[PDB]
């Protein structure tokens, strides 16, 4: 409806996209917490147990 | 002289009425924009009250 600038929308869209990138940063950093097995095969013995 | 000045103020006040009708048009359009910017959520109700005043 052109009740606000065309630059003031672009700045808000950029802030949206880079805070979405910060959420994806924190989501990848929290997905690294669950130690997903990077490969498929026979898994050996746990070199460290729970609590370490 | 009096008929000349009376016709002259008549025509000048025709022009004054036309310009204030244009200012009423621009204020009504600014109030339409501010009412949309309030119904969406960006501007508060205080900016809507400056638009109404």
């Amino acid at each position: 409806d052109q009740a606000v600038s065309k630059q003031q929308y672009a700045d808000a869209n950029a802030a949206y996209l880079q805070s979405k990138a910060a959420v994806e940063q924190a989501r990848i950093n929290l997905r690294y917490t669950k130690v997903l097995s990077p490969i498929s095969g026979r898994i050996g013995r746990s070199a460290v147990t729970e609590g370490a | 002289a009096s008929v000349a000045t009376a016709y002259l103020t008549l025509k000048a006040d025709q022009a004054q009425l036309q310009l204030t009708k244009d200012t009423l048009g621009t204020y009504q359009k600014s109030f339409d924009l501010t009412q949309r910017s309030y119904d969406v959520g960006v501007a508060s109700a205080l900016d809507l009250r400056q638009a109404q005043t």
